[PDB]
């Protein structure tokens, strides 16, 4: 079907938001996610459901529409900002705590602190020297932020939120990610644990999502890995051979603008990227606790249900063998000749 | 049953 | 290595107990389970170190020796046994309650209830018309046996045995299984999660034992099957296109006859056939819960302990899906691409 | 981990 549509026109006859050239090409189909109004049932059904939804009128974070570079160097104040720096456009995401279990991973991406004004720098510096190198600022937003920030922290709709959380029986927000990333910067596919309203500030993503229900396409790293959560497939050059279900991978997908809050379900791959020559984009997201698990277990099971039992076999067998290392040996022996 | 399938909490967030 | 070795030579010159035609021929090497006095030190320390071993002279069922079926038939009770019937000389166990999981499966020998003089009179039956049927009784000692059945159990050697148990910390005494059988008679591999004392009363079986660590040679069934615990390879015809590693397979062996009592220890898989053309066997079991798992884990795991965390994925799963049948189909989705 | 090490006790008999 067709991915992100006809790209949409900028109010007072400004040209197109963007063009089928900023998008990367990639080997598997894709279908439009709805784009609709908060006041539309359509919208509540679908988040309801745990389905992607683009919502275009939240206003969620309407005062941090103004934002930009030289707005959040002035006001964001001085504290540390972790800033991923890359010799590639994708930045792979791993755990630092689990990178003791494995010894040969050698990380692509490198994480720096520094200061927003320092980030803001090397910026400058590579753009004026025309290097190769690309970065991704990735840090919550925390007390030591600005006075200017906090009234826009303030200003966000948290009534509008705060009742989807309600109606959702979600938890409580654990977090909210700022992300600056560079014209053309990929995150690749990967599922959260949590809930996320994910509202677009400044420039344009494409977002491709994929259903919890095919993760046997998406072939996810080892739970002790650092890219635990990660798809382990390369977008730009699928193995087929060691990936063979890839090739029946279908995602959603659309490209969210400024004022656009794209909710991203529990479980759901995730595949984002910043439109090439788009300029920075600016993000910043909404991260709940999902609803407590059900004290009457229903069946059938759901996909996402499947996913967590798989981790946490898992998770028990590195604890009860010792070593994550002879979880794959186990589990090879278990079904070998036995149920495969 | 109930200990199997709960959830964790983990994103990509250092 | 050898097998069960020379044959040995009975008390006053009655010749060779046995000879190399009545064993079977299989595709695997064996070498030979130690012959030793219940008073040899080396005796104790392969009990203790859950290694097998025969024991010549426990007189552990001593009273029981001079068990027939004349005897038995006089005094065994006019209780019901279970008695198995097959078309083929492989015995295989299946657990009937778990039958109800796996609608396809239908055994290949059958169990039906009867009083003693009736098994009597069916092997009478048979081989007085030369049939091919064969039959396999067994069947738990329990208080409805006649009086001087309860005399000769009252005889055992309680002191040796209750020694061992102590000494072993071995949970109590579950039950004591009789097995009489035909010449030629197998029960084929398997592994049993109690500790046994095989106490050998009449002719002479041939005895293959395996240790746990050879799991991944074996293939058990799955654990929901009703015939959990019990290799899928047909011994007389392996399948080394299923079950490869079935070519890297050895075997402790052993042939025990009147008076022996091999110690085959928790886990140990064991294949036990009655010789060719040797006449009747009778074998009385002792089986003991194993000793309690240590509050202290201690690394590195032993084998046995690994088949037992496999068993318990496999329950949970079972449990926690709701369904046997899709545990094979999640755990497949767990490893493909990501651990194989 | 104590909880998976656990072991049963199912024998060959009806
Ligand atoms: O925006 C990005 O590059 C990545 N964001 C996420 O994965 C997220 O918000 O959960
Ligand atoms: O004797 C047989 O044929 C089988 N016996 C056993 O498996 C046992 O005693 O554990
Ligand atoms: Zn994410
Ligand atoms: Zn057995």
């Amino acid at each position: 079907a067709s991915g992100s549509g006809e790209p949409r026109e900028e109010a007072g006859a400004l040209g197109p938001a963007w063009d089928e050239s900023q998008l990367r090409s990639y080997s598997f189909p894709t279908r439009p996610i709805p784009r609709l109004s908060q006041s539309d049932p359509r919208a509540e059904e679908l988040i309801e459901n745990e389905e992607p939804v683009v919502l275009t009128d939240t206003n969620l974070v309407y005062p941090a529409l103004k934002w930009d570079l030289e707005y959040l160097q002035e006001n964001i104040g001085n504290g540390d900002f972790s800033v991923y720096s890359a010799s590639t456009h994708k930045f792979l995401y791993y755990d630092e705590k689990k990178m003791a279990n494995f010894q040969n991973f050698k990380p692509r991406s490198n994480r720096e602190e520094m200061k927003f004004h320092e980030f803001v720098e090397k910026l400058q510096d590579i753009q004026q020297r025309g290097g190769e190198e690309r970065l991704y600022l990735q840090q919550t937003l925390n007390d030591t932020v600005g006075r200017k920030i906090v009234m826009d922290f303030l200003g966000f709709n948290w009534n509008w939120i705060n009742k989807q959380q309600g109606k959702r029986g979600w938890g409580q927000l654990t977090s909210n990610l700022l992300l600056i990333g560079m014209e053309g910067n990929v995150t690749p596919a990967h599922y959260d644990e949590q809930q996320n309203f994910f509202a677009q500030i400044k420039g344009y993503k494409r977002c491709i999502l994929f259903p919890p229900d095919q993760f046997e396409c998406l072939y996810p790293y080892p739970v002790h890995h650092p890219c635990d959560r990660q798809s382990q497939v390369d977008f730009d050059n699928p193995d087929y051979e060691r990936f063979p279900n890839f090739q029946n991978v279908v995602g959603y997908e659309t490209v969210v603008g400024p004022g656009d809050v794209l909710y991203i379900p529990m479980y759901w791959w995730h595949h984002i990227e910043s439109l090439l020559n788009g300029g920075i984009t600016i993000t910043v997201n909404f991260w709940y606790k999902g609803a407590p698990t059900p004290k009457r277990i229903e069946y059938p099971l759901k996909a996402h249900q499947k996913v967590a039992i798989m981790r946490n076999i898992e998770k028990m067998l590195g604890e009860a063998l010792g070593n994550p290392q002879e979880v794959g040996p186990l589990l090879n022996t278990m079904i070998k000749g036995r149920y495969n | 049953a109930a200990l199997l399938i709960a959830a964790g909490a983990d994103v990509n967030a250092h």
